[PDB]
């Protein structure tokens, strides 16, 4: 059990619990998506002339 | 026979030079209007290219301040 | 009556040259505008 733990990286990185880093991933995901949508809307509005 | 087929083929060989002269004059006229039209064409092409430069700059600024927001 | 008519053959050669230059200029900027519209549609589909 200690050997399998020691030799595998994934099973040590994901040691069960979620700190707030998942919520920070969700914040960078949502902020970068909506700004892309806004700039694409601006481009769509401007280019149609 | 090449002599015959070349002397009858001078362009306007059977056309009086004075209508040659009105057609030339109106050619320079319509030329004046065609470079004029090209001057509006190029000015509005530059206007759309400047609009394209402005939206490029705005989009680049949006990318820059978004990827440095976090 | 031929020497002055040289200016005429010159007339059509520069006229056709400038027409070719003009036509390839609206062609290239129309195909750029078409590319821009296609890109706009592509980014709208990805939204």
């Amino acid at each position: 059990c200690k050997s399998l733990i020691s030799e595998n990286e994934d099973t040590k990185d994901l040691l069960s619990k979620s700190p707030s880093e998942w919520q920070d991933i969700i914040h960078q995901r949502e902020q970068e998506l909506q700004i892309k949508r806004d700039v694409l809307d601006d481009l769509y509005r401007k280019l149609q002339r | 026979r090449q002599i015959n087929k070349l002397i009858d083929s001078l362009p306007g060989v059977d056309v009086s030079a004075e209508e040659q002269l009105r057609k030339i004059d109106m050619l320079q006229k319509k030329l004046v209007e065609v470079e004029d039209e090209k001057i509006e064409a190029i000015k509005k092409k530059e206007k759309l290219l400047r609009h394209v430069d402005s939206l490029i700059e705005d989009f680049v600024d949006g990318i820059a301040n978004s990827k440095k927001s976090t | 009556h031929q020497s002055r008519e040289s200016l005429i053959m010159l007339l059509e050669e520069q006229l056709e040259y400038k027409r070719g230059e003009i036509r390839e200029i609206e062609q290239v900027c129309k195909q750029v505008h078409d590319k821009l519209t296609s890109i706009q549609d592509t980014l709208r589909t990805g939204s």
